[PDB]
């Protein structure tokens, strides 16, 4: 009369990206990323150009670019229209990825550092998800972006209103309620390269609401964080042996030094112990070629080795590393591979979430916080309930405060440190230089090296 | 190889902006010669020039993170680049704490969870200094 | 594409139903037909019609001349000495053929009238009115008129449309085909206390000028076929669903609180089929009529469905909830495809069936869990598979004979056999799981909306079927559909599993290499048997090492046999570390059993079923332990439980015990492990130790700690160790002592949880629950051992067997005073009895059968005394009792009970072609061969048990014992 079936104990729970993203191709992926590239992560800073048009100081003029836009969108729905009409796969080449053609549109997010975040060369999808009103409806409210799909299970935590169409992007990292804006009637998109400035207007921004994660981060020092870690490595190894011109297939060890710095040579030499031997004399001296029984693998294998999202993972692993760790435990529960654990453990019903927390990325009401809370006079009806309900509600609010179109006005010791400094001046002199910080932040950063330094020894 | 194409936003005075709005969407390469952009070595100043007039800018940090996605069926959208800076035209000055878009107003103060415990390059000096003395004294000190 | 067989169109049609009479069981009515001539010079126009006499025909009222024959009321002519089935065969499908409106025929030919020649040659429109009357229906309408006095409202008399597939054509005339589809206006003239619930939506309810009679108009807008017009005419108690406010349920009187229990899941059905498809239901009502001595146990006609009322259970009836719920969902699986889609042709009917049992699959699934879908999947495929290699093979859209392997044509519906009709449904929607497999669900789900939104696109329009048509699918239209959403054609697939009629058959077997490190396969077919076919694509394969588990995808070609697949590390046997499973967990295994050298603890050919397969894998007997254990399928699960009954080591009993031990494992695989621990322990006497199997656990799980003895009071709230509670002593009691009888202690502890159970404290019923009782008493008699044929008296009675008939004496006689739910301990009883009877314990007396199988008892108790009468004149080769059945399948009011007693003498036949018995003569061959041709002519279902029977009995050839 019910259902029996004891699922939770047996079972306990489309995107096609560029072919310069499933092949990790390194300027979109980096092999390596230093502490300064962590800080500035997904945040890129305006970089100064050695040679080039741009990097002769002056006045430099933009470039329109509409005939560049409407001559390859015409160039493609040629494209489109000679192979048969349907849809096509366009992103072949990195020059595809350009911002210089095509529709685009800006997504702007809520939170200041997601969970998950793409990289680029990688595909999303807009899904309009629409709950139908009760009994006759007139149809799900037409929008130009995305294509709409009925839900009557509310993919994200609250649930739809009868009636209320909701757009999302959707793809295997995330998915998180997007809004359509309008862009500011002064705001222009400027595409600067090497050569030039070019000009673009936007019609379109999204604000990209709370992220629900798809996808688990790792945490530091896991076994499927050495795991990608040795897996990447390999995978630049087998590209490094296909790029290689020499009939018997060889590369430089420095190659490899160049790109993962970080790695002790140990860990290289292991990667290529099986699959290449090092040539010390004769002929391919100093180069490691490929042995003559190993077959390379092909471009599927090599691209069944490692996936973009477990690369995306880990570089939102190693920021957050980065961030912690700048930052001298609620810190640490607001880390993406407890708030991604918490999460999908929670749509698999395994906990629940307390929804107010600390890992809430607003720090006001607005927002969930993902972490996990156990599932227990009532102990089953009432908890589950209560968390639901607050579920509900805090997708309602954030629903409403990002929609809104409204303008808004524009708004333990006590203890400093002092540092005595002796040195010699030219000639012959002993000054003593007496140094006070009072800036807390520079006292615990200071102290810290010292009572390292202090066991060091 | 390929660079990641470095991608920003210009924002306008409003009637420079409809001038170079309606300059931008005619599409002529007129508007090549009346628009130029010339960036100072501080690498946070500049002058955005419209029809030859110069107009004072400053390249500010935005403090969310925007990404240009392009599509060719407005139903699959690939990720082109990361937008983080706004060369504004009319350091904690050259951060800049409203979002683009109007809900996203006050957004570091208000919307952004703020967690702490330069300031490292300060230490780092500090050790230096420390490294090239003789004898260094040390005391957590109280109110002097 | 579709082009009509028949040279009109038919437009719209009226039906009015005048006079029902109860007590003479007769109808009068009329039917006007609007038919448009497709070609000129139309003359002769066909319909289609059984048992009314028609009195006259006008057509566009003018007096016009017919002619009637049914060449299907006699097959063959009654002075041919022909007595093969072959020829009788060819002869039922040339009948049926000749009166099919699949092609241009029909049975009734009317004659246009000369004058409106010129009216029909410029093709304009032509008004049929035929007025008919059923003088005291054979077939289609059947009257329930129960024997109390009062009016026929007080006595509870009723009338509704019985029979399958194109059966209107009993009740009123009309083209009796699913491709001709018309707007319908239907007239109901009932008694003022009675109401007519029917297809489409009640317009109005208007009285008779004496107020005594009242009219019942309703209107069909949505262009059904005339095969899916139906009608129930009696003194229904009316209820509106409280949730869904267009769907009102009917029931028999004082059945009020039943039909509000049991109908009350019915709006999540609605929801999940309306949410799955994104079509809302396409009829502006629905009405579930709940009837008695009802046809089938579940049809489904246009806006309307008509369910037995023995699937009306209350709140306390578990064991008939799931039943009761899946009938429902299956009524509205075809609600939406097989009523609003219909068929273009007898081929494609495939394509509906299949989409009917594959969405209610997708409803099981949601409802009932995934376990209990794959355990429902597994049992449907071994009942193909048993099937197809026991007779032929079913084949799924034939060309037009394509299948000569079996004896009766599928040409047509009404001259198959049930079971084929049967096991073409379940091959059906397992085809379409298959489909599903290589293109995936949610393409599927939308292949299924583009064809709902193409019919209901076209069910709005007026044009006479310029649109009509696309509410008809079609094998090339549903392909096309397919290669339209997906980009993939699936032509390899239909080619194999649906064009060609067989299932394929694996026997592996390994062996590990320990030098290479590899696993080699050794994988053969047996395609030389005469139900199967040979296999040439991929094949998944499933191997649990050490490291976890890994799938492999291997080719099978024509000349393949040894398949050399990788092996991993034996690492996480050098440090104890978990072992991980299929999904993401891990689990600690104790590896005591493994071999040494291989790192594999199991392997399994084609996991997830997709090919129709019957593997027969040589693993270890460690290995089936392991896959046992520790798997996370249920199928696999099963498939050890059934091949570890070939190993009876005391390992393997302490797999099955630690299975039957654990909660959160599904439940019906420790319900099978309850029967192979049996098994294993009937074969391993003279080695086991302790008390018999599973009482201890017995004692242990559903026993009071105190008493060991005395079973707790019966609290059935969990669903799960009430069923595994209710099956332990049923299989408990096939144990057997080193003398092949049946332990003291077992029997002994079977009474004394009869004697100790109390359920005055539970909310729910205890008739399942003692009904298996007396099947555990049941199991345990053996064969008693008469000497010199003594007869069997009171005195020299087995003294165990008296206790057990006592018992069942009194479960009897208590149930003649206190009846259970559905006489489930009469039919327990009456098992029981036959039970005793068969061994040499009860004279062996069809008396009490005989006067249970009488026709004022209850459907069940019927059947069980008939299955019982047909087993005793099987072993007694009784000819009065022969002489008995075939009267009642003669004149039994009940069509069901006579479908059924065809259906238990045809599984259970009184003797075989190869027997020589008393029971071979002339005369017998003569009644066979008078029921198949005359006497079953009314039926459609009878005349093909009765081509089944002569087949069981006599075969392909001339009846052997014959001059």
């Amino acid at each position: 009369p019910w259902n029996l079936s004891n699922d939770e104990y047996y079972y306990p729970k489309i995107i096609q990206h560029s072919i310069p993203a499933v092949e990790l191709r390194q300027p979109f992926f980096p092999t390596h990323m230093g502490p300064i590239k962590l800080r500035q992560f997904h945040r890129p800073p305006l970089k100064k150009y050695s040679f080039g048009a741009l990097s002769q100081p002056g006045p430099h003029s933009v470039q329109p670019l509409l005939k560049h836009i409407k001559k390859k969108a015409k160039m493609r729905e040629q494209e489109r229209q000679a192979s048969g009409g349907g849809e096509m796969f366009f992103m072949r080449t990195p020059q595809d990825l350009t911002g210089k053609d095509g529709d685009l549109i800006l997504a702007e997010y809520s939170e200041e550092n997601g969970p998950l975040m793409m990289q680029v060369g990688m595909a999303t999808k807009i899904k309009n998800y629409y709950k139908r009103k009760p009994g006759k409806d007139p149809g799900a409210p037409d929008c130009k972006y995305g294509e709409t799909v009925y839900c009557h299970t509310s993919p994200f935590l609250g649930s739809l209103h009868p009636g209320q169409l909701l757009q999302a992007f959707e793809n295997n990292l995330f998915r998180a309620p997007i809004y359509l804006h309008k862009m500011p009637e002064t705001d222009f998109l400027i595409i600067r390269t090497r050569q030039g400035y070019y000009i673009r207007e936007l019609v379109d921004i999204f604000v990209v609401g709370q992220q629900c994660p798809l996808f688990e981060v790792p945490g530091p020092n896991s076994k499927r964080a050495n795991t990608h870690i040795r897996d990447f490595l390999q995978v630049f190894i087998y590209r490094l042996f296909w790029k290689s011109k020499d009939r018997p297939r060889r590369i430089r060890m420095e190659d490899i030094k160049k790109a993962f710095p970080s790695h002790s040579e140990s860990s290289i030499r292991k990667r290529l112990k099986l699959c290449a031997d090092f040539k010390r004399t004769g002929m391919d001296s100093n180069w490691w070629v490929l042995k003559s029984d190993f077959r390379l693998p092909t471009e599927e294998e090599i691209r069944a080795m490692v996936s973009p999202e477990q690369c995306c993972a880990y570089y939102s692993m190693i920021a957050a590393e980065q961030r912690l760790k700048d930052a001298g435990d609620d810190e640490v529960r607001t880390a993406p591979w407890n708030t991604t654990r918490a999460f999908i453990a929670a749509m698999k019903g395994k906990c629940l979430l307390e929804v107010t927390g600390v890992a809430d990325p607003t720090g006001c009401g607005e927002g969930f916080s993902y972490v996990k809370i156990p599932n227990k006079r009532f102990s089953v009806a009432e908890h589950q309930e209560r968390y639901k309900e607050e579920c509900q509600r805090i997708f309602d609010l954030q629903n409403k405060v990002l929609s809104s179109t409204e303008v808004l006005s524009t708004d333990a010791t006590g203890r400093c440190l002092k540092i005595y400094r002796t040195f010699r001046d030219e000639e012959g002199k002993e000054y003593v230089r007496c140094e006070t910080v009072r800036k807390p932040a520079v006292i615990d950063a200071y102290v810290r090296i010292r009572t390292t330094k202090d066991e060091e020894f | 190889p390929h660079e990641l194409e470095s991608q920003f936003i210009l924002r306008l005075p409003p009637e420079y902006a409809s001038t170079v709005r309606r300059a931008v969407q005619s599409g002529h390469v007129n508007l090549k010669d009346r628009l130029t952009i010339e960036l100072h070595p501080d690498g946070r100043h500049g002058i955005v020039r419209v029809d030859r007039v110069p107009l004072a800018s400053k390249l500010v940090d935005l403090p969310c993170v925007m990404e240009s996605l392009k599509t060719i069926d407005k139903k699959t959208f690939y990720k082109t680049a990361d937008i983080c800076q706004m060369l504004v035209s009319t350091e904690k000055k050259f951060i800049w704490n409203h979002g683009i878009t109007l809900p996203l107003k006050n957004v570091r103060k208000r919307r952004f969870r703020k967690t702490a415990k330069d300031v490292e390059k300060e230490v780092k000096r500090l050790l230096s200094t420390d490294a090239e003395a003789v004898s260094t004294r040390w005391e957590i000190i109280a109110e002097d | 594409g579709f082009e009509s067989p028949r040279p009109y169109k038919l437009t719209h049609q009226v039906v009015c139903i005048n006079n029902i009479n109860f007590q003479r069981k007769s109808v009068v009515g009329f039917v006007e037909l609007t038919i448009f001539p497709t070609v000129a010079n139309l003359n002769r126009i066909k319909l289609n019609s059984k048992q009314c006499r028609i009195y006259r025909v006008r057509i566009n009222d003018l007096e016009a001349a017919f002619i009637y024959n049914d060449p299907t009321l006699e097959v063959c002519h009654s002075e041919s000495k022909q007595r093969n089935l072959n020829y009788f065969s060819n002869a039922y499908a040339a009948a049926v053929s000749a009166v099919d409106p699949d092609a241009g025929n029909g049975e009734l030919c009317i004659k246009v009238p000369s004058e409106l020649w010129k009216h029909v040659d410029e093709l304009k429109v032509l008004k049929i009115h035929i007025n008919f009357s059923l003088d005291q229906p054979k077939g289609g309408l059947h009257f329930v008129v129960p024997s109390v006095e009062g009016s026929m409202a007080e006595r509870g008399a009723h009338v509704f449309s019985c029979g399958y597939q194109n059966s209107t054509r009993f009740w009123f005339p009309c083209v009796d085909s699913y491709s001709e589809l018309c707007t319908w206006k239907l007239e109901f003239t009932v008694d003022a206390a009675m109401v007519a619930v029917s297809n489409g939506d009640l317009v109005e309810t208007v009285y008779t000028h004496d107020m005594r009679k009242k009219t019942f108009h309703y209107m069909l807008t949505i262009p059904t076929a005339a095969s899916n017009i139906s009608l129930a005419i009696g003194p229904f108690e009316i209820l509106v669903d409280p949730y869904m406010h267009e769907v009102t349920h009917f029931c028999l009187p004082q059945l009020l609180p039943l039909l509000k229990h049991t109908t009350s899941y019915l709006h999540e059905v609605f929801e999940f089929y309306e949410e799955i498809l994104t079509c809302r239901y396409p009829y502006s009502c629905f009405k579930t009529v709940f009837i008695d001595e009802a046809y089938v146990e579940v049809a489904a006609y246009a806006s309307m469905s008509i369910f037995s009322t023995n699937l009306l259970h209350s709140a306390m009836i578990i064991d008939e909830t799931p039943l009761t719920r899946r009938c429902l969902a299956q009524s509205l699986a075809q609600q939406f495809f097989g009523c609003f889609i219909s068929r273009m042709s007898w081929s494609d009917e495939w394509v509906l069936k299949g989409i009917s049992g594959y969405i209610y699959g997708l409803w099981m699934k949601k409802t009932f869990g995934v376990n209990e879908y794959r355990h429902w999947i597994k049992e449907e495929l071994d009942k193909i598979v048993a099937y197809e290699l026991k007779t032929g093979g079913v084949l799924l859209h034939p060309i037009f004979n394509p299948a000569s392997h079996l004896h009766f044509s599928i040409k047509h519906p009404h001259t198959l056999s049930w079971e084929y009709y049967s096991m073409f449904q379940c091959k059906a929607h397992l085809v379409m799981r298959l489909i599903e497999n290589r293109i995936s669900m949610e393409f599927m789900l939308q292949v299924f909306n583009k064809l709902l939104s193409l019919a209901s696109t076209a069910s709005s329009q007026k044009f006479q079927s310029h649109m009509w048509s696309q509410m008809l699918v079609s094998t090339s239209g549903f392909l096309k559909s397919i290669s339209n959403v997906s980009g993939k054609d699936i032509q390899p697939l239909i080619k194999q599993w649906v064009d060609q009629s067989g299932v394929v058959k694996f026997y592996g077997s390994f062996a590990f290499n320990r030098k290479r490190n590899v696993l080699e396969l050794e994988i053969k077919q047996d395609y030389t048997s005469p139900g199967t076919q040979k296999y040439v694509g991929p094949l998944k394969v499933t191997v649990q090492e050490l490291d976890g588990s890994f799938n492999h995808t291997l080719q099978i070609e024509e000349n393949s046999l040894k398949h050399d697949i990788p092996c991993h590390s034996k690492s996480r046997r050098n440090k104890k570390k978990k072992i991980p499973l299929m999904n993401g967990e891990e689990v600690d295994m104790d590896l005591s059993a493994m071999d040494a050298d291989s790192p594999l603890l199991w392997i399994r050919i084609d996991p997830d079923m997709s090919v129709l397969r019957k593997v027969e894998f040589e693993q270890a007997d460690f290995m089936w332990q392991y896959q046992l254990r520790y798997e996370r399928d249920v199928v696999a699960q099963q498939e050890s439980i059934l091949a570890l009954e070939k190993f009876p080591t005391p390992a393997s009993r302490l797999a099955l015990t630690d299975i039957l031990e654990q909660e959160q494992c599904f439940y019906r695989v420790r319900m099978s492990a309850c029967f192979c621990l049996a098994k294993i322990a009937n074969s391993m006497v003279s080695t086991w130790t302790g008390p018999p199997a599973m009482k201890s656990l017995f004692t242990r799980m559903f026993c009071c700690k105190s008493c060991p003895n005395i079973v707790k009071t019966n609290n059935f709230m969990s669903f799960q160790s009430y069923f595994l509670q209710k099956t332990m002593p049923v299989a408990m009691a096939l144990l057997r002592d080193v003398h092949n009888l049946c332990p003291k202690e077992v029997l002994t502890f079977i009474l004394d949880l009869i004697k100790y159970n109390d359920n005055r404290k539970n909310k729910f019923s205890d008739n399942y629950y003692r009904a298996e009782m007396i099947d555990a008493l049941a199991n345990s008699v053996t064969p008693a051992v008469s000497v010199n044929n003594e007869v069997r008296t009171l005195d020299n009675l087995n003294p165990d067997v008296r206790l057990i008939l006592e018992e069942i004496t009194r479960f009897l006689n208590m149930e003649k005073l206190l009846p259970s739910y559905r006489h489930t301990i009469t039919v327990s009883c009456l098992r029981a009895i036959r039970v005793l009877q068969k061994n040499g314990h009860v004279p062996s007396d069809p008396a009490l059968f005989k006067s249970y199988a009488e026709y004022g008892h209850f459907v069940d108790i019927r059947i069980a005394a008939l299955e019982a009468v047909v087993d005793y004149t099987k072993v007694d080769r009784s000819y009065e009792e022969l002489q008995w059945l075939l009267n009642m399948i003669q004149n039994d009011p009940v069509p069901y009970v006579r479908h059924k007693i065809l259906n238990m003498l045809t599984k259970n036949p009184p003797f075989t072609k190869n027997m020589e018995s008393p029971l071979c003569n002339e005369a017998l061959v003569d009644q066979l061969w008078k029921l198949m041709n005359s006497g079953t002519s009314h039926d459609w279902r009878l005349r093909c048990g009765a081509v089944d029977l002569y087949f069981t009995l006599f075969g392909l050839s001339r009846p052997s014992c014959l001059p």
